């Protein structure tokens, strides 16, 4: 599970 | 459908803590992330944080850490965030969405918000009040409710049980002396009232109070 | 992190025409892989909860009508609303979600149309409430354009002040006005010491108040 969609 | 259920309205105590839970049905519920979001009356919209209900995996905006704890349960589909410490600047409308982590990672679908009030004063029921109409040559009628002296909002207000649903105009609630005051008219033909029965429905959540009043001439 | 900039902070338009608004962020909402900008549009009627619009920038979610279109990138978005139409009457955000999550302060799409006057009724103080020693005098003003009114309570032919609290609807979704509640609220036996209650709209279509009465009897 990931900040956003950058990561 | 996607539908995410948020519970009603709830007054709580300065310093205290208030959960709220988020009902997701029509999809895979640990499949996309549960995102919380904060709106102060007539403010924007500010981002609390998401769980990953999958893992139970949380991130937070930095300014709610500590305030905001959100946690998820598998076996219910449902979603929960409390709020510790309130203060009266946790006062909003809270809503839950679906958040589509991996792909789109926009909020695709919202609950309804839930309206959280951060006070000490008395939840206290309306006093619902008829307002009848003398002619100025009108085809149209207008009648009215005063929705007087409650706390905390809201207060919902409906005419016919909503089967009169146009004509309507329910005012925003003014607060005076930790004591809210709102009014709604409607608007439909002198060929239907005093003919046919008119009735506002005031419903107020936090006291479990709902009334009737009919609007009778004279 | 990431802070977001809209602009206008507020707009009105009449039914058929264009609007564009501007979303800034602070940095880069770009991933050089995937090669999508994560940037969202929302759209909050009153009283109503937020409806995502746009993702990835430009591209239209499902329900979305196609006379909204959102562009650009980087650092610097913009929403177009082709031909607004009434039901369009919002709070417009954006939002970054390339790292956590940053709305914008919004921005609130007003609806220009065809000045019109209130109809206005005034409602005595209803038995039960003069039963319990209160008496409130109430007065509608509804579906006008534009916002700018101002009430005035006349006892006697005398203007009276203390006691009046006045609240506005938001804009109307279909036919764009607006409308107000103004409600005089003194004690019973103040009430019945006077007998000629008048409330009074001053509204730009005129200057001559359109004014409603009643008698005590």
């Amino acid at each position: 599970h990931v900040p956003g969609g950058g990561s | 459908q996607v539908q995410l259920q948020q519970s009603g309205p709830e007054l709580v105590k300065p310093g205290t803590s208030v959960k709220m839970p988020c009902k997701a049905s029509g999809y895979i519920f640990t499949d996309y992330v549960i995102s919380w979001v904060k709106q102060r009356t007539g403010q924007g919209l500010e981002w609390i944080g998401e769980i990953f209900p999958r893992s139970g995996s949380t991130y937070y905006n930095e300014k709610f850490k500590g305030k905001a704890t959100l946690t998820a349960d598998k076996s219910s589909n449902t979603a929960y965030m409390q709020l510790s410490s309130v203060t009266s600047e946790d006062s909003a409308v809270y809503f839950c969405a679906r958040d589509y982590y991996g792909t789109s990672f926009a909020m695709d679908y919202w609950g309804q918000g839930t309206s959280v009030t951060v006070s000490s004063a008395k939840t206290t029921p309306p006093s619902v009040y008829p307002l009848a109409p003398a002619a100025q040559t009108n085809s149209m009628v207008t009648l009215g409710c005063l929705v007087k002296g409650y706390f905390p909002e809201p207060v919902t207000v409906t005419w016919n049980s909503g089967s009169l649903s146009s004509g309507v105009h329910t005012f925003p609630a003014v607060l005076q002396s930790d004591l809210y005051t709102l009014s709604s008219s409607v608007t439909v033909p002198s060929s239907t009232w005093p003919s046919e029965t008119v009735t506002c429905n005031v419903a107020h959540p936090a006291s479990s109070t709902k009334v009737d009043k009919k609007i009778v001439p004279r | 992190d990431i802070v977001m900039s809209q602009s206008p902070s507020s707009l009105a338009v009449s039914a058929g025409e264009k609007v564009t608004m501007s979303c800034k962020s602070s940095q880069s909402l770009l991933n050089s892989r995937t090669r999508k900008n994560y940037l969202a549009w929302y759209q909050q009627k009153p009283g109503q909860s937020p409806k995502l619009l746009i993702y990835w920038a430009s591209t239209r979610e499902s329900g979305v009508p196609d006379r909204f279109t959102g562009s650009g990138s980087g650092t610097d978005f913009t929403l177009t609303i082709s031909s607004v139409q009434a039901e369009d009457l919002a709070v417009y955000y954006c939002k970054q979600s390339f790292y956590l999550r940053t709305f914008g302060g919004g921005t609130k799409l007003d609806i220009k149309r065809a000045d019109a006057a209130p109809t206005v009724s005034i409602f005595p103080p209803s038995s039960e409430q003069l039963t319990s020693g209160g008496a409130s005098v109430v007065c509608f003003l509804n579906n006008f354009y534009p916002k700018d009114i101002n009430v005035r309570w006349k006892i006697d032919g005398s203007e009276r002040q203390n006691g009046v609290l006045n609240s506005w609807t938001d804009q109307d979704s279909k036919d764009s006005t607006y409308s107000m509640s103004s409600t005089l609220t003194l004690t019973k036996d103040e009430y019945e010491r006077h007998n000629s209650y008048t409330c009074e709209a001053t509204h730009k279509t005129s200057t001559s108040p359109i004014v409603k009465s009643f008698n005590r009897n």
